[PDB]
């Protein structure tokens, strides 16, 4: 009967014999919280989630004909004279991750898209850039020369916190008359930008458009660091000004849902196109998009202390409440559920509030 | 109690273990003196048709509703050229029995006139629809235990053996307090080998058609009858009594058995006359419930197999009165299966599975068109269907565990949808279950065949059953359908008094 | 699911259910091998009864804006044991895999 | 699978339906594990046993 009662929901940590925790908690409470919930607006403060376990990205595989479960919707190019190289895509190799998970099966006629197994998760920038590298390198080698010159590579600074692009340096700078060039799949682009990039006509049949430009044009010279310094400097560097965390993320939302509290049922949006429609109805408690920018680390943890004003959900029937049930999920486009997982070292904590309707509303 | 949105009224009850007080009475149970029984032997049986006539003693003796007819027989099979093979005893332990139910399956029609007004039921195919329908285990295992009466549940015998629920096995091998399989019913074998076999016995079958009853409870037996004469007429084919399994017959389609003949010795029929007490007298004229089955059948040219679907159109009809109940099962055709016995003896008694049905009662179409097959089963069970969802719509994945054969599929049984018109179709207002007028139906429907073994040409059905009242007075037999008027039916003083379910029982 | 009665004063029958087409694949564990004979066996492996209900953490329905929910996971296998008779077991219930664990 | 929570019913007896409804709506949340659908024999293991 009192005007307002708070409740605390925390979930500890429970691994399987196989190390994994379901971030759900559910509990029958040994004695009713609200005497009669017809006159309460339920709302939530202070909820918090360990995000330490989520991929940085789930890289996307081309939906076929494509029978290697592995190579993706990515590519690169080199030019010289200008003889081109047919784009080599990029092959997301398992053993840089895993290596110990079963791989799925590439899908002729039937359904064409490979469903996402925890197998595709990639954490770090250290792990993905190191993949473009094996591609550019492997690309370049079809079109040799002149003389000796390493193919370019991507590296990500810690605290930069910005990805870079290193390339020689007395060729292939774009101001020289004989320059070698880089191109992409225009899809892969989103991560790399904003390097300095001349645009070329979007999605052309033969691979190659967008043109990462080396030439400086800068307070931009760079060297080493694997030999004693030398004049002129070793290679040009073109770090992106913007620094993004970003386009990169696989986290597109998170969603606490609770199938117990008398509540009211609001619909979540789909990623389907055709159609929209079609309002669905299930209770939805609290849920937020990633707040840009909380700056990495935000990969470390999400947090939502309420800042006002009270945001109310409703409550309906007249059953004294006996159960706190709560589920947490993180979603990616294309919009699949993936119930969140709590890492060995952290505890997952919501809070709750009931207010007596009469104080708030006439 | 007056604690609800609308106040409700209270009463108290006492827990079973203590009343301990309420008025007791002593209930003496009066039944007329001199119950008797007598076997009336058939005045002029034959091989083609046989028929009994009996007259109740007088105006005041009440005959009882449960009648049955026992018939002694012999048979003889003889191994044909050129199958053999020709090894082992011509009958085998797991493979042979009578069809459930044996003489019922052969009757072309059974006619029985009462007191001078003739009521008859066709029986060859109408009997199997009614067979699965209303019985439960405890009543299946009572009266209906005399005819070899276990329903054929596989789509062909061939696969059955040897499952401990196989439809024609030996007594041992059938679980404890259950429905025992067809093979168990006794008759003596005078001889058996290869090249010959000969059996003799006596098979009971209780005459099916209403008024006479086959379900356990008793309703007042017909009186005051003046005279009563049954008479059957059987299908010439007659080879249908015996049923035989497939496996034993060899490949090249050759059949061990063919051919054989049957014999009957004069058969009888047992009536039970009861006569009332000195002081309690029976009213001059009385009134019994009077049911009436009918069958409409439509066959087509097209064929489907071994498991492809089809849709079909039943012929249009005009119905004099809305009937109480209807049955709509489509079964392997009658055109075939009277030609060429080995097949005729062999074929089981299952029908094709219903993928769905679309029905039109008068002036509406599309009734039930979006209801998934699963729904039909539920209403049918509600009417008493009694078979599990697995067999309805039957098929089963029984899987092999050997490297590396494929894994057998079994064709199982059949589905037979039933609807009650008030319960299920919904009759327009001013109209109800008994009323008269002219309402045309035409039931389109889609079906798949399931047994893996043979191609099938299918003939659809619709059994309807009207409910009337028939008055007997000696000697008269007025009978009338829909008693029953449109204005009276509309006015309809309604009693929150009688339950539905008690109503359910005096079927049907 | 979210489904509103078609029309005004339309009474609603009380047997409700849900059909759900599925797909499953089994994979062998590279220990103890072999491992001779097909993974699925003849009288060894089949559905848990009743399947969907057992793997439901909880189901909710709200009749007319007032919420009613049950706890399907643990409640069931005990609530299923009675009050069942053979008649009823063989009827409505039969659709879902229906036999107990003896 | 049958919906198992009263008022709705699973025993074969029939009783009045709920007029006068405006909007019914259900919601199924699946238990996380999903292996629990299958059963097995401890025998086939065998002797190690994984």
């Amino acid at each position: 009967e009192p005007d307002t009662v708070y409740y605390d929901i925390l979930i500890p940590f429970k691994p399987n014999d196989q190390g994994f925790s379901p971030a759900i908690f559910q509990a029958q409470l040994t004695q009713p919280i609200v005497h009669n919930p017809s006159e309460y607006f339920l709302s939530v403060v202070r909820f918090s989630i360990p995000t330490q376990n989520i991929p940085l990205t789930i890289p996307q595989i081309q939906p076929y004909p494509n029978t290697n479960v592995n190579n993706t919707i990515y590519s690169v190019s080199i030019g010289y004279n200008g003889t081109y190289s047919s784009q080599n895509f990029v092959q997301f190799d398992p053993s840089l991750t895993s290596p110990n998970i079963p791989a799925p099966n590439a899908p002729t006629v039937t359904s064409p898209n490979v469903e996402v197994t925890p197998y595709y998760y990639i954490y770090d920038y250290s792990t993905f850039l190191q993949m473009i590298n094996t591609a550019l390198e492997n690309a370049f080698n079809e079109i040799s020369a002149p003389v000796g010159a390493d193919a370019p590579f991507f590296f990500y600074d810690s605290n930069t916190e910005k990805i870079s692009l290193i390339a020689q340096a007395a060729y292939y700078d774009r101001t020289l008359t004989t320059p070698i060039e880089i191109y992409c799949n225009v899809n892969l682009f989103t991560f790399f930008d904003s390097i300095k990039h001349i645009g070329l006509g979007y999605n052309t049949p033969t691979g190659r458009d967008i043109l990462f430009d080396v030439r400086f044009l800068g307070n931009n010279y760079y060297q080493d660091p694997e030999t004693a310094p030398s004049y002129p400097p070793e290679f040009i560097q073109m770090q992106q000004e913007y620094p993004t965390l970003s386009n990169w993320n696989a986290v597109k939302t998170i969603q606490l849902v609770s199938n117990l509290l008398p509540i009211n049922k609001e619909s979540i949006p789909s990623f389907r196109n055709s159609n929209v429609g079609i309002i669905n109805a299930q209770g939805i408690l609290a849920d937020f998009v990633p707040l840009v920018t909380n700056g990495p680390e935000a990969r470390i943890s999400i947090d939502f202390v309420a800042t006002g004003p009270w945001r109310l959900i409703d409550m309906f029937g007249s059953v004294p409440i006996y159960m706190v049930d709560l589920y947490v999920y993180w979603t990616d486009q294309t919009g699949g559920q993936y119930l969140i997982n709590i890492p060995p070292g952290r505890i997952l904590t919501c809070k709750l509030v009931f207010i007596k309707k009469s104080l708030s509303k006439y | 109690m007056s604690n609800s949105a609308i106040p409700l009224n209270v009463v108290a009850v006492q827990e079973p273990r203590l009343e301990l007080n309420n008025e007791r009475t002593w209930v003496v149970v009066k039944g007329g003196q001199q119950v008797t029984y007598y076997p009336f032997p058939s005045t002029s049986f034959s091989s083609n048709q046989f028929n009994f006539i009996c007259n109740p003693p007088s105006a005041q003796t009440v005959l009882d509703r449960l009648v049955f007819i026992q018939v002694p027989y012999d048979i003889t099979f003889t191994a044909n050229p050129s199958h053999a093979g020709i090894t082992e005893n011509l009958l085998q332990p797991g493979r042979d029995a009578f069809r459930a139910f044996p003489i019922s399956s052969i009757t072309n029609t059974l006619n029985a006139t009462i007191n001078g007004f003739p009521v008859n039921i066709e029986l060859a195919q109408i009997i199997h629809a009614l067979s699965r329908y209303h019985t439960p285990l405890k009543v299946k295992n009572g009266w209906m235990s005399m005819q070899p009466s276990f329903e054929d549940n596989y789509q062909s015998y061939r696969d059955a053996d040897g499952a401990n629920n196989n439809p024609l096995g030996v007594f041992t091998s059938a679980a404890g307090l259950s429905e025992l399989p067809r093979g168990s019913y006794t008759m003596n074998v005078v001889t058996n080998t290869t090249t010959t076999a000969r059996i003799t016995g006596v098979l009971y079958e209780q005459v099916f058609l209403p008024p006479f009853l086959w379900d356990g409870e008793q309703a007042g037996g017909l009186a005051n009858l003046t005279s009563l004469t049954f008479n059957w007429v059987l299908n010439n084919n007659l080879a249908r009594i015996w049923s035989h399994s497939d496996i034993t017959n060899d490949v090249s389609g050759n059949s061990t058995i063919g051919s054989m003949n049957i014999s009957f010795q004069q058969p009888s029929m047992y009536l039970g006359f009861v006569t009332p007490r000195l002081n309690i007298p029976i009213p001059p004229r009385i009134t019994y419930p009077y049911f009436k089955l009918s069958r409409y059948t439509t066959q087509f040219q097209n064929t489907l197999a071994p498991n492809a679907s089809s849709t079909f159109k039943s012929n249009v009809v005009q119905l004099d009165s809305i009937p109480r109940k209807l049955y709509l099962f489509v079964k392997q055709s009658d055109n075939v299966i009277y030609q060429n016995l080995n097949n005729q003896i062999t074929t089981p008694d299952v029908f094709l599975q219903i993928n769905n049905l679309n029905l039109t009662w008068n002036n509406q179409q599309g009734i039930l068109s979006g209801a998934s097959s699963q729904n039909l089963y539920d209403f049918s069970v509600q009417n008493g269907y009694n078979k599990t969802w697995s067999e309805f719509n039957g098929v089963t994945q029984q899987f092999n565990g050997v490297s590396g054969q494929p894994t057998k599929v079994i064709g199982l049984e059949g589905g037979i949808v039933c609807l009650e018109l008030g319960k299920d179709v919904g009759l327009r207002d001013d109209e109800a279950e008994g009323v008269i007028g002219n309402f045309n139906l035409q039931v389109q429907m889609t079906v798949t065949n399931t047994n893996q073994y043979v191609t099938v040409t299918p003939d659809m059905y619709i059994v309807a059953v009207y409910d009337g009242t028939l008055v007997i007075s000696n000697t008269s037999a007025m009978a009338s359908i829909g008693v029953a008027s449109k204005e009276e039916v509309l006015n309809a003083r309604i009693t929150h008094g009688v339950s539905y379910n008690e109503l359910q029982r005096i079927y049907g």
